[PDB]
């Protein structure tokens, strides 16, 4: 909870974030930082948490599916 | 006849995470201070430990109660679902926050040295997790949280639900508009409810007026002399002589080490009720959303059929769907049907007369069949049980061996 | 740790404040000494007691699991393990508790067409416990959890009301084995 302009470099939504860049690209939480941002080591990146693969299933009026 | 109604439950989840600064509520700039401090021992590393332990528990509460699942379910484009309205449920993209009219009227309805920690998931992922779920319950039943999810369609879905109550699923195919209607205008009448209603939100509002009213009672208790000569440390510790201002000072930090330790305390203790309440909500998560629980009051006042749950601030709150019968009929019934010195007894459901004609009947609706042979099954003879009636019944293929 | 603690005093250790300072004041010292120990024993308590408070709940949890899922089959789903409960076993632990759980999950799915209801003879046609499933040409029926198709019978097939009221029905024969079975 510092915003720092007075004291590489990425602001998160909870503070200030030094050693640590960003990158757009997401992958699975490791390290729970708050915010909706987790860190891993890959050097030391920060990335938005990924909610998992967007598996959409199709539907219809008359499609079942039964396992066998 | 039976009636479909809406129930609303509110279960409370986790709260804001807090950390205080201990050296610094204690007193600060003095080196006289860290002096005295740095020689009690350790009443500091405890509270820093239990306090960060406390909101690691509210971060995990947080990810048992809401991350269920692994995958994130899409809505299918058609809205057509059978003629049932999913729109205030079911999250639209035209919000800006992605979330329902529901969701963000409830979200709207609801209103040194302490540092207050922001959650690891805001709003939006559970809003995200929400509509993961609904998609979930919606176009794959409830065979989508043990193994792979399955295209389901919504009103065999329903005649399942109705057959997991012991009632019979042909009684939705003539009454699916009746039931459709009936859950729409529930609906509506739950979202004009939800907002008419002042007092359908109070624990939520309650326990985080505690949790303000806990926060602001320190800084109450931080101006207070605690019988000492003074309150300030810059008035204590210049204008005494340090032969006694050592030991006023040393009254003054015990009195503040004892209130933060009844605050950590009151926090614990109420973090441990948050907890309870987060481990019953996930027991409400994984019981009367992912899939159908037939005990009676743990999903709904009546007969659980389904649930839709919806993101709140700091909590979860539940859309329970009951199956509520009315419209009751006297009839006069019997335990057996004699026939050829042999007693009958039904196989699904009751005897039951109006007249002087008997029929056989479903356990939770009406419907008069001819008592016949393929639904009743023989036992023993007609001399035993008490209350017997004398009555024929049909025997089945009948014009058919003759012809 | 907490007996290496000064507390404001000039040492921690009982025999050196009595053996070297006078009464009245050795007084005030071993009063702040005391005072301090029993502090730190209360909140050894409490947190002693707060550690209770969570594991005689996840006791309570585990005697529930235990009664339940172990002792007998849980219909619950999510309950003892990620699927549908076969069954669990205990095992013993220091200190705790492991249960072995067996679940059962139906992967490798295939899609079909269905119908809620079959009209035949002005009739609908229900089945009791399985569900319709076409494969493009034919019609059967089979189970709610494994693919096992079946000829439709009227020996599990149920009939109610008419053709009309009921939406979604399509038009097929049924097996009725008295009609191989009169003749012969
Ligand atoms: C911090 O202040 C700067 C300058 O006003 C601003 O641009 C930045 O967005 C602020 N960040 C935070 C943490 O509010
Ligand atoms: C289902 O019904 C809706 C509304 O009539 C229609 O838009 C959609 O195309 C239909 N889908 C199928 C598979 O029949
Ligand atoms: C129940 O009563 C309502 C009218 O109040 C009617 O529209 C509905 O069809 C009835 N349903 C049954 C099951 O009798
Ligand atoms: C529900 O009814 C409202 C009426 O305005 C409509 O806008 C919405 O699209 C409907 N949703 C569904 C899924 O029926
Ligand atoms: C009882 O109901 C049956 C079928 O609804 C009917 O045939 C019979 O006449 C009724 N009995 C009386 C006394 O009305
Ligand atoms: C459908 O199944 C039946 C019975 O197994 C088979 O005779 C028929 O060829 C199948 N049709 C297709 C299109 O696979």
């Amino acid at each position: 909870g510092v915003n720092c302009t007075e004291v590489n470099v990425f602001q998160t939504r909870a503070g200030c974030l030094i050693g640590a860049e960003y990158v757009n690209n997401s992958y699975e939480c490791d390290i729970p930082i708050g915010a909706g941002i987790c860190a891993s080591y890959q050097s030391i990146i920060a990335y938005t948490m990924s909610l998992g693969a967007e598996n959409s299933v199709a539907y219809s009026n008359n499609s079942i599916a039964i396992p066998t | 006849n039976f009636t479909i109604s809406v129930t609303t439950e509110i279960l409370p989840v986790s709260m804001t995470k807090t950390s205080v600064d201990c050296t610094m509520y204690i007193c600060g700039d003095s080196t006289e201070c860290s002096n005295l401090l740095l020689q009690y021992g350790s009443f500091c590393t405890q509270l820093k430990r239990a306090l960060t332990g406390i909101a690691v528990e509210q971060d995990k509460n947080t990810q048992e109660v809401f991350a269920q699942v692994k995958q994130i379910y899409k809505t299918p484009p058609i809205k057509y679902f059978g003629g049932f309205n999913f729109s205030q449920i079911l999250p639209d993209p035209s919000k800006p926050s992605k979330r329902s009219p529901i969701e963000d009227l409830l979200f709207n309805k609801v209103t040194n040295g302490l540092t207050v920690l922001p959650p690891l998931l805001t709003d939006e992922m559970i809003a995200q997790y929400t509509s993961a779920l609904l998609a979930g319950t919606i176009t794959s039943g409830w065979t989508f949280g043990a193994g792979p999810a399955l295209q389901i369609p919504f009103p065999m879905q329903m005649a399942y639900r109705f057959n997991g109550i012991g009632v019979t699923q042909n009684v939705l195919y003539e009454n699916q508009k009746l039931i459709a209607n009936q859950f729409n205008s529930a609906i509506g009448k739950i979202q004009d409810s939800l907002s008419s209603t002042p007092s359908a939100l109070g624990k939520l509002q309650d326990v985080v007026n505690h949790n303000a009213q806990a926060l602001n009672t320190l800084v109450k208790q931080l101006s207070s002399k605690f019988g000492a000569i003074s309150s300030v440390l810059n008035d204590i510790l210049s204008r005494l002589d340090p032969p006694e201002a050592e030991v006023q000072i040393d009254r003054l930090i015990t009195g503040r080490l004892q209130s933060l330790q009844t605050y950590v305390t009151q926090q614990l203790i109420r973090a441990a009720e948050i907890r309870a309440s987060a481990n019953l909500a996930a027991t409400k998560m994984s019981e009367c959303v992912l899939g159908q629980s037939k005990r009676v009051d743990f999903c709904g006042k009546g007969y659980h059929l389904m649930s839709f749950p919806q993101s709140a601030p700091h909590g979860v709150v539940f859309l329970h769907v009951t199956y509520v019968p009315a419209q009751e009929k006297n009839f006069t019934t019997a335990p057996a049907i004699c026939h050829d010195g042999k007693a009958h007894f039904p196989r699904e459901g009751v005897f039951v007369s109006n007249g002087t004609h008997w029929f056989v009947t479903q356990r939770n609706f009406y419907e008069p069949q001819i008592i016949t042979t393929d639904n009743t099954f023989v036992s023993g003879n007609c001399d035993v049980v008490i209350g017997i009636v004398n009555n024929t019944v049909y025997d089945p293929l009948q014009p058919e061996l003759d012809s």
